[PDB]
RNA sequence: AGGACCGAACCGACUAAUGUUGAAAAAUUAGCGGAUGACUUGUGGCUGGGGGUGAAAGGCCAAUCAAACCGGGAGAUAGCU
RNA sequence: GCUCGCCGGAAGACCAAGGGUUCCUGUCCAACGUUAAUCGGGGCAGGGUGAGUCGACCCCUAAGGCGAGGCCGAAAGGCGUAGUCGAUGGGAAACAGGUUAAUAUUCCUGUACUUGGUGUUACUGCGAAGGGGGGACGGAGAAGGCUAUGUUGGCCGGGCGACGGUUGUCCCGGUUUAAGCGUGUAGGCUGGUUUUCCAGGCAAAUCCGGAAAAUCAAGGCUGAGGCGUGAUGACGAGGCACUACGGUGCUGAAGCAACAAAUGCCCUGCUUCCAGGAAAAGCCUCUAAGCAUCAGGUAACAUCAAAUCGUACCCCAAACCGACACAGGUGGUCAGGUAGAGAAUACCAAGGCGCUUGAGAGAACUCGGGUGAAGGAACUAGGCAAAAUGGUGCCGUAACUUCGGGAGAAGGCACGCUGAUAUGUAGGUGAAGCGACUUGCUCGUGGAGCUGAAAUCAGUCGAAGAUACCAGCUGGCUGCAACUGUUUAUUAAAAACACAGCACUGUGCAAACACGAAAGUGGACGUAUACGGUGUGACGCCUGCCCGGUGCCGGAAGGUUAAUU
């Protein structure tokens, strides 16, 4: 059966990547929270 | 000519098609084409704003001359062409200076005919004149609403407009709806009716024939649940309510026109 | 033209392997480790100057490093650590007729 | 010619049996329907929660849907256990 | 290592996506592996990915995104113009052999090709964010010409049989060879060439478009394949040597023809239909401003430059998505033989596997199957399940019907092998020879050779000849829905939804309506033969009476009636 995760690097980066987070102020607020928590990986960007 | 197909399968039993031998068979005139991407009835917000639109055949837009501005230069009709963007078909006309254009094909037009526009053009089908220069009682089409804007009225397949009166700066027209309307006498019109009057006689025959005109299925309101439509549920087939649109406005009789800016131009409303 | 300091930077080490030895003894080809950002023109100039040989052509590839795992003790306690070795660039330098080291 | 016919790929899911701490959080085996079309499929894109989308079943919206998920108001309130 | 078995339109081979060293070599067996393990996709160490031509990047744009100014909006922000991004699409060029334990169109050998820069020479009108061509486009169907590929013959090399026979209508194997360059033919399209003129191509043009005149239609574009060369080269059965028996080294015959051939190529063609089938750049061409013995353009030659990133390996799977070394899911490409209509099916090739617990036993019972006397639906809610039918050709086929259907209705019969007609027929292909011509990738005639159904007559074996696999059960009466379709991913596929058709109703375009505090956008680059809403649901015959109630439409005299005053 087809499962929900159907990976694609281009779609991954376009949806949750660093430049996508930086494009809006809500996404920029996501990054600030993750910096405050001290996350080792800020985004899915790799 | 309208032709009935033989019932060699269901889906062909009730198909009636309008066949036109004089329509061009080759490709259209390339310089007068543009792309026309489909919308699905979605606006720039991405939401369905008109229901039952989507799919259908790919179409290219043909730039049709609705203004008819080239005054005093005769044009000859090269060929009649099929146009997928409208019910009427169009004519490719060659002006004496070597420029080509598309116009709506009037009723009697055919290849070789001569057309002209302007104040001094002869009173013949396919000729475009200001309505100041057209005799009262004439049958015209592709009628301008504002001088120089381009034809807006009576553009469909079998439609036409009657000039019923001329009173000063305005002429009074009888529209296909039966409405009497005033327009400026400087607005242009083309003499004759639009051709392809057999358009209304075609029968699609099957569901798919409407799907490839880009029409999606219509679900009856009474077939839904109350959350989806005012014609809500019921155990079995219940209605018990006044008919309304999906947004709760009483259809089947309630008038919806509200335009005080324009009311001065409506001599009589349709009936 | 490439400055001499750049040339003294771009060459890292000869690369020793049986593929490298076979290449040298078959095709007169020299295999080196080079700076990861060294272009073929830079490698050509560097070999031609620092090794005093005449170079035919340079072929390059990037080698991705592997994950290496080993332990470090931090205050009377051994902890397992993991990390990736750094990438490096490998040059296949074909010599016209000279002899190298 | 055909929303034509029989029938593989391909797309479905009518019946039975098995399975039910499964090989599998919906499958397998034997049959079954469509199979040039209102078909099917890859790759991108758009629509966001009282909102979307729906050939309409309260269907689907990441194994979650008569109002998703995450965080917060928040130690809601609980004449009940 | 030898046998046996399984897949073979896959369980083989090559990728994309995704993964990320799983790849190859050496070592180890704790843990991991549903057992053991000397083995491993496990631990440790070392190695491995070579590009002007493949891909990315790059030039160009689709849907869409972002968007200087701008227009809107309490703020946040929304929309959008110029523009700029965005492939799943268009833009330049390499093939064949050899080689590593692990890479190859990348390394080597041989033979090529493309684009650009810079010089020299010769001849010269060059020059755009501008004009025009082109790129550039659907579905279906039908040839015809070919090729990949296959079969047989010839040729070459080998063989003479563990058991009767086997010096021959005998057996086994091989009979390969590319890009490029030259030629330009089966086919497809189109009249050509000059001269003059101009209300068109936002300006101007010698280009495109248009109008006349003359003169020849005998011209040009496009195009598979074949042929030549590439290639006295490479490869090549097999021998001859060494050996660590892994494997390495040397040499090397023939290397042709006929027939059959695609779903591949000609073909982005041709014919036909309606539902009427991207864009932009590269490319060709025309001029403007401008430049003027410059600069630029064309051609030849020379020379240089073609960077950077990917390249291992899996890839219908033990490397991806499913928590697992999970009977599931996953797009593209290739496709050999014998039967066969076939990519079904059976058995095989190349290739790959026996599915990571075994050994015995031969109870009940469960599961998956085979066969059953007599009976034959008596079973059961119900013929559920099973059994049965099943191919091709021919004969024959009712009611009813919207005249198409019903219909493979039903029901029958003939099917193997051998010989003859005919040492292989009808048909297909077609060589030499010969005749012409405009003189070779020519035409006509001819019929060698090859291939080759179907039928009839005669005979013959078996219980049985569509012998296996494969492969319709049929008929009668009725309810519902006209029909193909769609749906409750995961207990409901239906009589439900949709549907073509019908009706009512709204809407005059800045349309109604919908999404939006708005700007705007969809409706629609449409315009009443159009668009939205509602109900009904092919077709046929039809659709009666009621306006008291509730709605909607019209009217406004009168009564009542808000802010305000």
């Amino acid at each position: 059966m087809k499962r929900t995760f159907q990976p694609s690097v281009l779609k991954r980066n376009r949806s949750h990547g660093f430049r996508a987070r930086m494009a809006t102020k809500n996404g920029r607020q996501v990054l600030a929270r993750r910096r405050a928590k001290g996350r080792a990986r800020l985004t899915v960007s790799k | 000519a309208v032709v009935k197909c033989k019932p060699t399968s269901p889906g062909r039993r009730h198909v009636v098609k309008v066949v036109n031998p004089e329509l061009h068979k080759g490709k259209p005139f390339a310089p007068l084409l543009e792309k026309n991407s489909k919308s699905g009835g979605r606006n720039n917000n991405g939401r369905i704003t008109t229901r039952h639109i989507g799919g259908g055949h790919k179409q290219a837009y043909r730039i049709v001359d609705f203004k008819r501005n080239k005054d005093g230069i005769p044009a000859v009709v090269e060929r009649l062409e099929y146009d997928p963007n409208r019910s009427a078909n169009i004519a490719l006309v060659l002006y004496k200076d070597g420029e080509r254009r598309y116009i709506l094909a009037p009723k009697g037009l055919k290849a070789g005919d001569q057309i002209q526009s302007g104040v001094d053009a002869a009173i013949k089908p396919g000729n475009t004149l200001p309505m100041r220069n057209i005799p009262v009682g004439s049958t015209v089409h592709n009628v301008e609403m504002k001088p120089g804007k381009g034809g807006q009225l009576a553009r469909s397949a079998g439609t036409y407009v009657q000039i019923v009166a001329r009173d000063g700066a305005y002429v009074t027209l009888r529209l296909r709806s039966g409405e009497m309307r005033k327009v400026e006498a400087d607005c242009r019109a083309t003499l004759g009716e639009v051709g392809n009057a057999e358009h209304m006689l075609r029968v699609l025959g099957k569901a798919g024939a409407a799907r490839w005109r880009g029409v999606r299925p219509t679900v009856r309101g009474t077939a839904m649940n109350p959350v989806d439509h005012p014609h809500g549920g019921g155990e079995g087939r219940n209605f018990g309510k006044h008919p309304v649109t999906p947004w709760g406005v009483q259809t089947k009789g309630k008038k919806t026109r509200s335009n005080k800016r324009t009311d001065k131009f409506i001599v009589r409303r349709r009936s | 033209m490439i400055r001499e300091e750049r040339l003294l930077k771009v060459l890292r080490a000869p690369h020793v392997s049986e593929k490298a030895s076979t290449a040298m003894e078959k095709s007169n080809t020299i295999v080196l480790k080079v700076a990861k950002d060294a272009t073929k023109a830079e490698i050509k100039a560097a070999v031609q100057k620092l090794f005093e040989v005449e170079v035919e052509v340079v072929n390059t590839l990037v080698v991705k490093g592997k994950v290496r795992q080993m332990t470090v003790r931090s205050g009377g306690r051994v902890i397992r650590t993991s990390g990736r070795r750094s990438d490096w660039k490998k040059a296949y330098v074909t010599l016209k007729e000279g002899q190298n080291l």
